[PDB]
């Protein structure tokens, strides 16, 4: 619970998790070390993930660049770039946590409506999340060209795989 | 519901096995070189990062897919 | 004399032209849309950038 | 005032100083090319991480002996100290660049440092070949010759700022030579 309720404070302040009440953590959800470097992975390279994303999503379709563009002006890309790391962010917490629940309630729950209300593309999101999502995969499998982990060799195919899942939870939400 | 006020969850993760601390650091029990770290702030613009993807968003890098 | 401190200038160049303000970050005199903030602060160690360095440095950026 | 920047070196308050306005335009005015000069300083301290981080890079692949054991950046401590050495030095060279003089560089990271370094056994080699692929760094950006990332700025000529902190990086690599 000293994680969840970082969540429904009012200020956020920090919580500091170590030692047994770490251990014990590690214990109740699947491959706790691995999952461990699995968060690192996300939280450690979280602006290149959020750079490369958005990137590839404009380079796909430049229009959303010109102006009328979801992304026309500084403010706009900024405001995108936001919510690519919002959204990163909240895919991180639930793999440490091993459920979506928080996910669900606090990021997609009226999302689609929001966006839809301010016309942030469909299109562009799906580009954005399924570039994350390949970046993230391509940290946790070793397939990542620039830059690879630093985590004794190994399978992490299990992780990879519950992280596309959490990250599908957010494709499905804003389609 | 999402609140609309930008803030999301911050995890940090911490392996200091190999011994080396920082004074002032210690902020839980423990002596495993573990710890994590979550806190809930608001997520904020980063201007210079808008910036560049706007000049250089055409550029692969990383050696990453088309 | 180098104080032995990592201690070192940290400066940061702002370019608000396009009129887009961020609340409570008003801190000069000026409507131009220009500022420059230095402050003098600790360096710290980075133990990510580190562990990185470690195990890619035999990687020329892509 | 003009000294606005120059008295952050000196102050024990711990306090940012914010310069805009007709304050900043006077300090834009009082070295030269002023607008390209902050792009320049900007360019600088927006890559801050990648820039040392590469140079770092560089000087250990260049001579992996550096971290075998013995050598001068085995175990993330050392590795860690070096980045942050390689960080310092670089915003030293930052602010010389948005001051117009190397006073401060001199004075307060470069009196005293090779002496440090040799105490340390902080080997001179490494140390001048992790402040030229920083050089050579910066002065990409600045020259429009980095190839993964370009300035967002107005196309023209920046070469003589380039030079400028070209020299700003010697008195470095001088002083610990
Ligand atoms: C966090 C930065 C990265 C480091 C460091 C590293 O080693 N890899 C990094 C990122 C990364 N990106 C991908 C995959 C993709 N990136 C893009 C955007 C890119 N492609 C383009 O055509 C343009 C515009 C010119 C871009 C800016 C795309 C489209 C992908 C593929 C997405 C998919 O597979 O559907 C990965 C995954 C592994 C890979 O290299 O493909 C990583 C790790
Ligand atoms: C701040 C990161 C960079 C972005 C973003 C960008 O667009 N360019 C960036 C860096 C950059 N690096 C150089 C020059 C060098 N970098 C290295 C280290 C690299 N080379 C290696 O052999 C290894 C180890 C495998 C590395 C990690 C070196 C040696 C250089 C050349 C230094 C010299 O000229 O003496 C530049 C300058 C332009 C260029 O591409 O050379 C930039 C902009
Ligand atoms: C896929 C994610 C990676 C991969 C990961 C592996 N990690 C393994 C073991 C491991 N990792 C840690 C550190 C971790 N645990 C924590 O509590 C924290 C911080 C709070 C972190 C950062 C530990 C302690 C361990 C176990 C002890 C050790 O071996 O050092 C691991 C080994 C298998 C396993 O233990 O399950 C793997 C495979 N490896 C890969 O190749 C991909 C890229
Ligand atoms: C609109 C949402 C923009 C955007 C703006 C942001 N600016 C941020 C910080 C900041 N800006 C200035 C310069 C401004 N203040 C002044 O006094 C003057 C001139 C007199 C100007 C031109 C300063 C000094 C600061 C920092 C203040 C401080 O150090 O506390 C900022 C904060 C980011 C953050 O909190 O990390 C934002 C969001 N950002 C964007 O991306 C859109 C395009
Ligand atoms: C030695 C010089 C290392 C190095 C260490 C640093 N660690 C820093 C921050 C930090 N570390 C922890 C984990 C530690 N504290 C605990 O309570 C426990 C377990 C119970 C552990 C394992 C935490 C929680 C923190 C942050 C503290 C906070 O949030 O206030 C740190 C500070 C970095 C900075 O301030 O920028 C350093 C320097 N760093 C290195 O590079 C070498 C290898
Ligand atoms: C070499 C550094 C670059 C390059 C730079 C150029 N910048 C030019 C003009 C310019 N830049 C700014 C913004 C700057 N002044 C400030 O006060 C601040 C923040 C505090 C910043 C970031 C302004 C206001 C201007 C002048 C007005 C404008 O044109 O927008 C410039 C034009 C020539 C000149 O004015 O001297 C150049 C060439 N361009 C390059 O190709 C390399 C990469
Ligand atoms: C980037 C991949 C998108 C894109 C994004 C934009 N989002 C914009 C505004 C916006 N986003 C949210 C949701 C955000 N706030 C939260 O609290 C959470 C979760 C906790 C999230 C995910 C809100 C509420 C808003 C509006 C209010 C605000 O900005 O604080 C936005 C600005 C749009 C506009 O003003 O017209 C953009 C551009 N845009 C794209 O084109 C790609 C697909
Ligand atoms: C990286 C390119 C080098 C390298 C660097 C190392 N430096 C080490 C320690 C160290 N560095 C300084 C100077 C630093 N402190 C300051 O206050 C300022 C300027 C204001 C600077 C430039 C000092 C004073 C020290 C010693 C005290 C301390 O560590 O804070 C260091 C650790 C060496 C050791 O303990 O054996 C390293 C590794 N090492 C390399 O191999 C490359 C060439």
């Amino acid at each position: 619970d000293a994680f969840s309720k970082v969540i429904t404070s009012a200020d956020g302040k920090a919580a500091y998790v170590g030692g047994a009440d770490l251990q014990a953590l590690k214990k109740f959800v699947s491959e706790g070390n691995k999952r461990m470097d699995s968060v690192n992975a996300i939280v450690s390279n979280a602006s290149c993930i959020v750079s490369d994303s958005v990137s590839g999503m404009v380079c796909e379709n430049p229009s959303l660049i010109a102006p009328n563009g979801g992304v026309y002006t500084n403010r706009k890309m900024a405001a995108c770039l936001r919510d690519a790391e919002i959204i990163l962010r909240y895919v991180s917490y639930s793999l440490l946590s091993g459920d979506s629940s928080v996910l669900e309630d606090r990021c997609l729950n009226g999302l689609k409506e929001t966006y839809a209300s301010l016309g942030v593309p469909a299109a562009g999101n799906a580009r954005t999340i399924s570039i994350m999502k390949a970046t993230v995969i391509g940290f946790i499998t070793n397939n990542s060209q620039q830059k690879k982990l630093s985590t004794p060799a190994g399978d992490c195919s299990a992780l990879a795989s519950e992280v596309g899942g959490y990250f599908d939870k957010v494709s499905s939400a804003l389609a | 519901a999402m609140k609309k006020d930008s803030k999301a969850p911050c995890v940090e993760v911490f392996d200091e096995r190999d011994g080396c601390k920082a004074a002032g650091t210690q902020k839980a029990s423990g002596d495993d070189g573990f710890c994590v770290k979550v806190s809930m702030k608001a997520i904020g613009f980063n201007a210079a990062e808008a910036a560049s993807v706007t000049k250089n968003y055409g550029i692969k890098r990383f050696g990453a897919k088309s």
